[PDB]
């Protein structure tokens, strides 16, 4: 089962965020069995297939800001890091992990502008 | 889905 440590993030304008998305890993991760999808309101952020990614399919509004952290991935955490968080980044993020079965979770991100 | 070079849509659709 895919689990999330939390399903709501409130993150500061201009900061970096890491959204987590956990799945069961045994002694070692098998890339040949793993697909990860991160999506946000019809925008494709990460489309990871057995180790393979193609920047060309990443939605323009996440270019150079959004990546799947590979060290975490190796621990069963398909963590999406988004740098320089924008107000437009607020919304519902969806992760799908396929790894000995497919499951998914939804995560709300809110962006605050403290003063 | 699941060609990494083609847009997907939620869930496991082609975009």
């Amino acid at each position: 089962t895919v689990t999330v440590p939390k399903d709501l993030y409130v993150v500061e304008y201009g900061s970096n965020m890491t959204i987590e998305c956990k799945f069961p890993v045994e002694k070692q991760l098998d890339l040949a069995a793993l697909i990860v999808y991160w999506e946000m309101e019809d925008k494709n952020i990460i489309q990871f297939v057995h180790g393979e990614e193609d920047l060309k399919v990443q939605h323009s509004s996440y270019r150079q800001r959004a990546r799947l952290l590979k060290d975490q991935l190796s621990l069963g955490n398909a963590a999406l890091q988004i740098t320089d968080v924008k107000l437009q980044d607020a919304g519902v993020y969806r992760c799908m992990i396929s790894y000995g079965g497919a499951d998914y979770k939804r995560i709300t991100v809110k962006v605050n502008a403290p003063y | 889905y699941a060609n990494p070079a083609l847009p997907w849509a939620w869930x496991x659709l082609c975009g």
